[PDB]
């Protein structure tokens, strides 16, 4: 009896593997037939065959998917300052508190070449940088760390350790990452937005 | 009786009377804060004035910039309206010299009455609808977002930047709601302003067809 | 030709001429689809088309 | 003033590959020194290192207008 | 007698059924409600319910309700949704594209035999697609010149 009755249960899944396939054949066909010809320009707007505009920027934003490290975003800050901070482990340099991460910061953004990058892009980094500042006050705040770089244990120094080559460092590679996650013109969006539905 | 009735005409005030105001023309704050017992205070009661006019507006004078263009808001009280109906508002609105009425009616036109109100008067403009689209003003809706008409100058700026003609642009037709919201003119472009998953608004624009 | 059983070589559907657009490749698809395999040469007159 | 990207797409380094791998596969002039090489797509990926290449990309925007970069003054990345 | 019963007294022609959900989660303890029908212009007809905040999931209700910006989002929105409901995960600009297209027209242009000559113009893509004797024999009747574009 259980025998049977799982065959029964075992043909039924068997069935549909070729019926869905079909279903997403005439999805696949169809659809890239019509969507194939879009193509992204040097003008960064997306126009039919006719020369019609469709999207004015592609994707609202310009960016591949292909270059996104976070969930559909080009950076993971928190990953990438660790990971700088592991290779370049500079002793020498000494610590900053929050008036020198913020002096630090605003003078090498307001740098031309990063006012050649999206405003919102900035605006992002600037609050990122602001809470690790909020964050590290916390922490010499709850150990009472001075800032003068005097106390005996000198180990206190190291719990939120950085370095303005870091932020240099950090900066510059974040600016580096953004500015290569950009969709290149002459690519040709609308078949793989027709492959990507149909998969 | 017909409590609702009541609130109906209370709110169809409320929300043509802020169309007008968003369309530029005569219009005050105080008026806009109006309640509907303030409204009740106004106006009678269902059974006793009825659907005539009680409490429309024409002072929908072209504040904006000319008041010199003007509005008419008729109610006509029967169900259906008729042509000869039709004659009756015309010759109101010829009479006034009034460029613009605002038509509302309760169980919709007739086919020579609907066959009029494209040819009774190019002169004049007798924008239709009925008291149900009106219970709520669609920008309100929380699934569309805010537009602009944009002037001659601000089109010749665009269709400069990108080096287009008018024509490859995106399109938007004179029957959808918000097109009949501002009555929109074929002929013309509306600034979108898309919200985003950021605070970066996604700005389009589109030509009305 | 046809395949196997009469020296017919391979064929390349619809889909995978998708693919190579998919891709973007140009030169690729034109030469496999019309150098290597059929390419010919036909004469036309102008004036009447 | 230019107003296109300063880099190069994939694009343009398989289609500025491509072409001058059929020229050096001719006998074109040829400026980079081989190692004992045979191939031509070798020789064209060696140039292309070198920023050898005698080529001019002329990028179209729709409306006709262009504009020109030097192979040797793009930005150029593996 | 027996048409007599059937007629409508009260209530909306055009519903079927509606039913009060009820939640829990800490953050509401609530109530909402859930109907199917097809006159999303209807229910907003009546006091009490928070008509601003509606929603069909008919596309074209909403693009004859609201107009096509709605209709627009509404279709990423449910792609999305089906999608991640089954467990499913698709950048967004895929899927953005690809709702921009369907509506540049003005009009929810589906992908249909309909839709596509709606949306073509080109002659062979048409032949090649589906009822090509009749486009073939409509083009010729039309004497359509044809680019290679
Ligand atoms: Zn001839």
């Amino acid at each position: 009896t259980e025998f049977f009755f799982h065959t029964m249960a075992g043909r039924e899944g068997l069935v549909d593997t070729a019926v869905k396939t079909a279903e997403t054949g005439y999805m696949q066909r169809r659809l890239v037939k019509s969507l194939e010809d879009l193509c992204s320009q040097y003008d960064l707007t997306v126009r039919s065959s006719t020369g019609d505009i469709i999207q004015f920027i592609y994707g609202g934003d310009g960016l591949d998917p292909a270059a996104m490290e976070g969930k559909d975003e080009p950076l993971e800050f928190k990953r990438v300052l660790d990971n700088i901070k592991a290779v370049f482990p500079c002793p020498s340099e000494p610590a900053l508190s929050k008036n020198e991460l913020i002096l630090t910061t605003e003078s090498i953004m307001k740098k031309s070449e990063f006012l050649c990058c999206q405003d919102s892009f900035l605006q992002e980094i600037k609050k990122f940088i602001k809470g690790v500042s909020e964050k590290i006050k916390k922490t010499r705040d709850k150990y009472g760390i001075n800032d003068n770089g005097t106390t005996e244990p000198r180990v206190l120094y190291q719990l939120d350790r950085i370095t303005p080559t870091q932020v240099e460092k950090f900066l510059e590679t974040c600016r580096d990452k953004y500015m290569r996650a950009q969709m290149e013109p002459g690519s040709a969006v609308g078949a793989l937005c027709a492959q990507s539905i149909g998969e | 009786d017909d409590e609702e009735e009541t609130y109906r005409l209370w709110k169809i005030r409320k929300t043509i009377m802020q169309l007008c105001h968003d369309r530029g023309y005569l219009v005050t704050q105080d008026e806009l804060d109006q309640t509907l017992e303030e409204f009740k205070a106004q106006s009678g009661d269902k059974p006793s004035e009825g659907r005539p006019r009680r409490t429309d507006l024409t002072v929908l004078v072209a504040h904006n910039d000319d008041p010199t263009d003007q509005m008419f808001v008729f109610f006509p009280e029967e169900p259906k309206v008729g042509i000869k109906t039709i004659k009756v508002y015309c010759q109101r609105m010829q009479e006034e010299n009034i460029t613009r009425a605002l038509i509302v009616v309760q169980q919709g036109m007739t086919p020579s009455a609907k066959q009029s109100l494209v040819d009774m008067a190019p002169k004049y403009i007798l924008e239709q609808f009925l008291q149900q689209e009106l219970l709520i003003n669609i920008t309100e809706h929380e699934l569309v977002p805010e537009h602009v008409v944009m002037t001659k100058e601000e089109v010749t700026e665009l269709l400069a930047r990108y080096k287009l003609r008018e024509n490859q642009l995106p399109r938007i037709q004179a029957g959808d709601p918000v097109a009949r919201y501002f009555g929109i003119k074929r002929g013309q472009v509306v600034k979108i302003i898309r919200p985003s998953e950021t605070a970066g608004r996604y700005i389009t624009y589109r030509l009305v067809q | 030709t046809e395949g196997r059983s009469r020296d017919g070589g391979l064929r390349l559907g619809e889909m995978e001429r998708d693919c190579l657009i998919g891709y973007g490749a140009s030169m690729l698809l034109l030469e496999r689809l019309m150098i290597s395999s059929d390419a010919f040469e036909v004469d036309v007159c102008g004036q009447c088309g | 003033k230019r107003i296109t990207t300063p880099y190069m797409t994939k694009y343009e380094r398989a289609r500025v590959l491509g072409t001058r791998a059929l020229q050096i596969a001719m006998c074109a002039p040829v400026m980079v020194e081989l190692e004992g090489e045979t191939d031509p797509l070798l020789i064209a990926m060696k140039e292309l290192k070198a920023r050898k290449i005698p080529i001019i990309i002329r990028r179209y925007l729709p409306d006709g207008s262009y504009e020109d970069w030097g192979v040797d003054e793009l930005i150029i990345t593996d | 007698k027996e048409d007599l019963p059937k007629v409508v007294v009260q209530g909306i022609p055009e519903v079927s059924r509606a039913v009060i959900h009820i939640d829990e989660q800490s953050g509401k303890e609530k109530y909402k409600l859930l109907v199917e029908g097809d006159n999303l212009r209807a229910v907003m007809a009546t006091h009490g319910v928070k008509g601003t905040r509606t929603t069909s999931n008919n596309t074209y209700e909403v693009e004859k309700t609201l107009g096509i910006e709605a209709a627009r989002t509404t279709i990423i929105n449910e792609i999305q949704y089906t999608m991640v409901n089954h467990g499913m995960s698709i950048d967004r600009r895929h899927v953005m594209l690809l709702s921009d297209l369907m509506t540049y027209k003005g009009e929810v242009l589906g992908i249909t035999r309909f839709g596509l000559a709606k949306m073509k113009e080109s002659v062979l893509m048409l032949a090649s697609f589906e009822k090509t004797a009749d486009h073939l024999f409509d083009a010729a009747y039309f004497g359509q010149k044809d680019s290679v574009c």
